[PDB]
C-alpha cells in the first residue's frame, strides 16, 4: 500500500467555506416568498445594490428563485486564481433547483472572512427519484484569499495515520528508513510519524514526493465486524474468527433437526462466513445473531453499530 | 343482482343514516352542554372499466377512461364542538364553561370521564355529584354545617359556615383540556371518554393552558341550530324521495326483464 | 342470429347510464363531488359490398368514456372552523398512508391527535399543518395561511400554509373512491401553487361546497332510460318470435 | 499529459459578472407585474430615461417583458472591444423566456463597476422538458473595461495545479527542468511551481506558449471513491483496491448459499469491479455496502460524498 | 489469539462528541417550523 | 432537549410548542466490571421512557 | 366577457350565484347615557377608555 493512500501530511488540510446565495430560472418551483421572508429581504438587497430600490410594501411575490446554501472545501495551498468545486442547497420551501443559476454568492471560513466567490449553473439529477433541491457546480467558485503555511520552514514533517495503529506507525517508519537515510524517520506515537527533511520548500517537496509513492505492506488491522442496523448491512473484516457456540433465533432451524444450531469454530474468514451461512438467516437476524454470540463470547472481534 | 340497485341501496342508507343523526340532534334540544353531530360521505368504490392513461394510438391517449363507481359509505359523524349560549338559570349549584374544557368525572368502574355540564348536585355525603350521583375529581366535599356555597370564576369553590364570618376554601375544580375536542367517545348520560384519536387528557385549573372559565349560576345550552335542523329535515327527506325512485326505475326495468 | 347481439348491447348501454344516474343521484349530499355523465359511442360497421358504392349495416353500440363534470357547487354554511370551501378551480393533496398522494376537492377536515390537519378517514394534508396544543380559535384566510390564536397572546401566530393544486385537465384523474383522486398520465402533472394565484382559486373557511347533481336532470334522465330498456327488450322479444317462426319450419 | 491541461497560470484568471436587466417580446409568458413591482419599477426607469414620463398611479399591468438577472464571465486579459457569452436567467414569476430580447443590462463586477453590456437574443431549448426560464447569449455582452495586469513583469511565474499533489509538482518541475535550462523551475508546495522565465511581455509568453504544451507522465494520484447519493452514481478510481471481507445486504444472497457473500482481496480495478458484481446488487445497494465496508476496512480507498 | 484482538492500551482511547447542526435540502420532508421552533431560531 | 439546546448554545424560549417526534427519553443501564480501566468501554442497555412507539434506529446521545 | 363571433361581445353574462354569507357582526362602541345609581361603588366612564 502507498504511504499517501494511508497517511496524511501535517501541512496539507482542507477546510470547509459557506455562503447564503439566490437561484434564479427554476420555471417555477421556487420558493414560497410568504412563508420565506429572507428570499425577498435579499432580492431586494441585491437589487438596492444594483441601483433599483424597491418600496418597502410591495407583493413581491415570485417563484423563479430559491434562497440557497452553497458549500465548498477549501482545498490545501488554494491560489488565488483557482476554482473549486460547490454544493448549493434548497433553504426555503423551493420545490428544485433543476436548471437554476447561482449568483455571486461569497463563501466564507468559519472567522466570517470572505475566501471564495461562487456562480455558475447548477447541475442536477434528470422507484429511486434524485435529488432535486441539490444540485452541484464544478469550478462555479473561484479563491480569493490565500491561507499562511509553514510548509517549507523547519526540518521536521508530521505523516499522519488514519485509523491509527502501532504496527502501522512502526511499518511506515521502517519503509521510510530502508528507502532514505538511517535515522529519516521516527514514530512517534500510533498516528504520527516525524520525517527529517532538509531546509527549503523544493527539497521539503522533493522528499515528499519521494516518501508519498513508496509501497508499505499493510499488516493485521484487528478483527472488526460493522453492523449498520439502519442500511441493513453487516461487514466482516478478514480476521474475524468464530470460537464454537450454539445458537437459537426465531423461525430458525437446522435444515435436516430443530432449534439450537451448533456452529463450528472457524478460524478463517472463509469457514466464518460458511458457518454463519450454514446457520441459516437473513441479515437482519444475523445482527442479533452476532450481538448475542458477542456479549456470550465465541466471536474473536469487536462489533460496533454505525 | 343488478349493478343499479345496489348503489341506489347504498344511496337509501345513506340518507337513513343522515336522518337518523338529525334527529339525534334534534330531539336533543334542551339538553345541556350537547353538542350537534354532523354526517360526512364518501364515495364507494369505482371500478375501472377502462384506464384513463392508456394511450389508445401510439400517439392518443383516451383521455378520462371509463369507470362507474358505486356507493355513498358515510365516513364518519364530526361533532361541532363551540360553545354554547350561556342562559341564567340563577342556580348557585349550576356552572357554565365559557371556553375550552371538560369537567372529569370518575365513573363506578374507576375509569374516567369528562362531561361539559353544570347541573351539579350536593348528595348526602355532601360531594359535588352530576345528576346520576357521577363524582366530579378532584373530589368536593361540602361540610355538613355550610349554608351558601360559590364557585369563583376561577374555579375555587368556597362555601359558607354558619357562624364564621369567612367564605373558607374547600375545593379547587378544575378543567381538563382535549387536543381534539371532536374525537372524544361518547358513551351516553353527557359523558365522554378518552380515546387514542382525541388525545391524552391536559387537566388544569379554569383559564390556564387554554381552559375556559367558570360561570356559576349559568347554563349552557345545547348548540343545535333548529332552522338548520328543519331545512335539514326537507333536503334529506327529498333526497330519500330520490333514491326511492331510482329503486323504482331498476326495479321496473329488470321487471321487465322478466317479462321478456 | 344477429339482432340478439345488437339489441344486447343496446341494453348494456341502457344499463350503464342507469348506472352512472345512480351513482350520481346516491352521491348526493356529498360535499365536493362532481357530477358523472356517460358519454356512448356506436361500434364497428359491416359493409356489404355493392357489385354509392356499398352499403353499412352497423352493430350495437358501445359506452366509450364517462367525463366528470367539474364545475363549482354551492356552498354550504357549517359553523365548523375546520371545514374550508374551493372558489374556483384546485384540490386539496393529501397524503396515502403507503406514502403516494391524493388530492380531494373535500374540505371538512379534523385534526388528529397529534394536532395534524388530516382529512376525515385519516389522510395527512400536504403541506403538514400542524396546530398548537392550545389552540383557542383557527383561521383560514382566502389565501390558504392558516393561523391559530393562542391564549391573551394577541397576535395571531402563523401555522402553515394550505396550498391547492392544479391539473392541465381536471377530467383526466382517476378516483379511487373515498372523495379522492390520483394523477394519471392523461393528467398532467401537478402545478402545485398558493389560492388566488395563477389559476388556483380562493379558500371560504367555514362552508363546504356541495355536490353539483342536478337532481331534475337525473330524473328526467331515468324516464328516458327506463323507456329505453323497455323499446330495446321489446326489439328482442321480436327477434325471438322471429326465430320461433323460424324454427317451426 | 499537457501542463496546459492540469495547470494555471498564475496571472490568468476569470472573474464574475452579474447584471439586472429586462427581456421583451416573449409572446406572453412574462412576468405577473402585480406580483412583481421591481419589472414595472425598471420598466418606467427605461421609459423615463428614454423620454417618457408614466404617471406614478397606473395599471400598467404588461405580459410582454421579464425582469431577468444576466451573468457573464469576464475573462483573462479581457479587452475593451471583445464580446463575451452571457446567461440570463428569470427574476420574477415569468413562465418562459423563449424567444425573448434582453436590453442593454450593465454587467458589473463585485466592486460595483460596469464592465459590460449584454444585449441580444436569448436562445432556449425548443419526459424531459427543457429550461425556458433560462438563456444563453452567445457574444450578447460587450466588454467596456480592462483590468491591469502585472503579466510581463518580474521574473517569476506560478503555475498553479488542480488537485494539487506532491507527486504531480515534482514531475512538472522535472519536467520543465529537462525541457528547459538546468533550473527552470522549482516547486513551492504541493501545488505551486515557481519558473523563471526572462524579463518582458514577449519572453514569458514565448516561454508560456513553450510549456504549456509539454508532455508530461501522471503518476497515480489516489484511491479515491466517489458516491453522489443525489443522482445514484458510483465512480471508483483505477487505483482502488479491495480487502477480503465478508458483506451481508438485505435481499442480497449467494447465487447459488444465503446471506453474508464473501468478497475475495482484489488488487486491480478489474478484480474490484469483478467481485463487486459478483456481490450482486443495485447501486443504491452499493453505496451503502461500500460504507460500511469502508468502516470496517476491507477497502483502500477513500469514499466521498458528493 | 492477537494481543490486540483482547488488549487496549492505558494512553489510547476514545472520545464522544456531540454538535447541533442543520440539513439543507431534502427536497421537503424537513422540520415542521411550526412545531420546531428551534430549527427557524438557529 | 431545551437544556441540552441551551448548553450547546441555543436558549429557545420557554413559550414555545416545541411537538417534535424523533426523539425519545431512555434510560440506559450499563454494568460496570470488575477492575474496569479508565479507557476500556462496557456495553449498555436503553430503554424508553415515555411513550415513544420504538428506538429501530435511534442514536443514543 | 367571452366574445361570441368575432364582433359581438355577449354583455352581462349568465351567472347565477349563491349564498349570503353574514361577514360580520360589528359592534358599535358609543357612549351610554349616565344615570344617578347613587352608589359609592358605581364609576361610569364619558369618551373613549376601559377598565383593565
Amino acid at each position: 500500500e502507498r504511504i499517501r493512500d494511508l497517511t496524511s501530511v501535517q501541512g496539507v488540510r482542507e477546510n470547509s467555506l459557506i455562503g447564503y446565495g439566490l437561484v434564479v430560472g427554476l420555471d417555477g418551483t421556487g420558493d414560497q416568498t410568504t412563508q420565506t421572508p429572507f428570499t425577498t429581504q435579499t432580492l431586494n438587497n441585491m437589487l438596492s445594490q444594483l441601483g433599483i430600490t424597491v418600496p418597502t410594501g410591495t407583493n413581491m411575490q415570485l417563484k423563479n428563485v430559491a434562497a440557497v446554501m452553497v458549500t465548498a472545501s477549501y482545498p490545501p495551498f488554494a491560489r488565488q486564481g483557482q476554482t473549486i468545486d460547490v454544493v448549493v442547497s434548497s433553504m426555503g420551501n423551493a420545490k428544485s433547483l433543476r436548471g437554476g443559476t447561482l449568483l455571486m454568492t461569497p463563501l466564507k471560513g468559519v472567522d466570517s472572512q470572505v475566501y471564495a466567490l461562487a456562480q455558475g449553473n447548477i447541475l442536477v439529477g434528470g422507484v429511486q427519484v434524485n435529488q432535486l433541491n441539490g444540485g452541484r457546480i464544478t469550478n462555479g467558485a473561484i479563491i480569493e484569499r490565500e491561507l499562511p503555511t509553514q510548509f517549507g520552514a523547519g526540518n521536521t514533517i508530521n505523516l499522519q495515520l488514519n485509523d491509527e495503529d502501532f504496527t502501522m506507525a512502526q511499518q511506515i517508519t521502517d519503509a521510510i528508513n530502508r528507502a532514505r537515510g538511517y535515522g529519516s524517520a521516527t514514530a512517534l506515537d500510533a498516528r504520527t510519524v516525524q520525517v527529517r527533511v532538509p531546509s527549503g520548500n523544493s527539497s521539503q517537496v522533493r522528499f515528499l514526493a519521494d516518501i508519498q509513492n513508496m509501497e508499505v505492506n499493510v499488516t493485521p488491522q484487528d478483527a472488526k465486524v460493522v453492523i449498520n442496523s439502519r442500511t441493513g448491512s453487516v461487514v466482516m473484516n478478514r480476521e474475524v474468527t468464530l470460537d464454537s457456540c450454539a445458537v437459537a433465533q426465531g423461525n430458525l432451524s437446522v435444515t435436516v433437526g430443530g432449534s439450537l444450531q451448533s456452529v463450528r469454530s472457524s478460524a478463517n474468514l472463509n469457514s466464518v462466513v460458511r458457518a454463519l451461512n450454514a446457520l441459516g438467516a437473513t441479515p437482519m437476524d444475523l445482527m442479533s445473531i452476532l450481538q448475542s454470540m458477542q456479549s456470550a463470547g465465541c466471536l474473536r472481534a469487536k462489533l460496533e453499530i454505525i | 343482482m343488478i349493478s343499479s340497485l345496489w348503489i341506489a341501496k347504498t344511496g337509501l342508507d345513506a340518507q337513513q343514516t343522515n336522518m337518523d343523526v338529525i334527529a339525534n340532534n334534534l330531539a336533543n334540544v334542551s339538553t345541556n352542554g350537547f353538542k350537534r353531530q354532523r354526517a360526512v360521505f364518501e364515495d364507494l368504490l369505482y371500478q375501472t372499466i377502462r384506464q384513463p392513461g392508456a394511450q389508445s394510438s401510439e400517439q392518443t391517449t383516451l383521455p378520462s377512461g371509463l369507470q362507474i363507481g358505486t356507493g355513498v359509505r358515510p365516513v364518519a359523524t364530526e361533532r361541532l364542538h363551540s360553545q354554547g349560549n350561556l342562559s341564567q338559570t340563577n342556580n348557585s349549584k349550576d356552572v357554565a364553561i365559557k371556553g375550552q374544557g371538560f369537567f372529569q368525572v370518575m365513573l363506578p368502574d374507576g375509569t374516567s370521564a369528562y362531561t361539559r355540564d353544570g347541573s351539579f348536585q350536593v348528595d348526602q355525603n355532601g360531594q359535588l355529584v352530576t345528576a346520576g350521583g357521577f363524582q366530579v375529581q378532584p373530589a368536593i366535599t361540602i361540610p355538613a354545617n355550610a349554608l351558601s356555597i360559590t364557585i369563583g370564576r376561577d374555579g375555587v369553590v368556597s362555601v359558607t359556615q354558619q357562624g364564621q364570618a369567612a367564605p373558607v376554601q374547600v375545593g379547587q375544580l378544575n378543567l381538563t383540556t382535549f387536543m381534539n375536542d371532536t374525537g372524544l367517545e361518547s358513551i351516553g348520560e353527557n359523558l365522554y371518554i378518552e380515546t387514542q384519536s382525541s388525545g391524552a387528557p391536559n387537566e388544569s385549573t379554569p383559564g390556564l393552558n387554554g381552559a375556559g372559565l367558570l360561570y356559576q349560576g349559568y347554563v349552557e345550552t345545547s348548540n343545535v341550530n333548529v332552522a338548520e335542523e328543519l331545512v335539514n329535515m326537507i333536503q334529506v327527506q327529498r333526497a330519500y324521495e330520490i333514491n326511492s325512485k331510482a329503486v323504482s326505475t331498476t326495479d321496473q326495468m329488470l321487471q321487465k326483464l322478466t317479462q321478456l
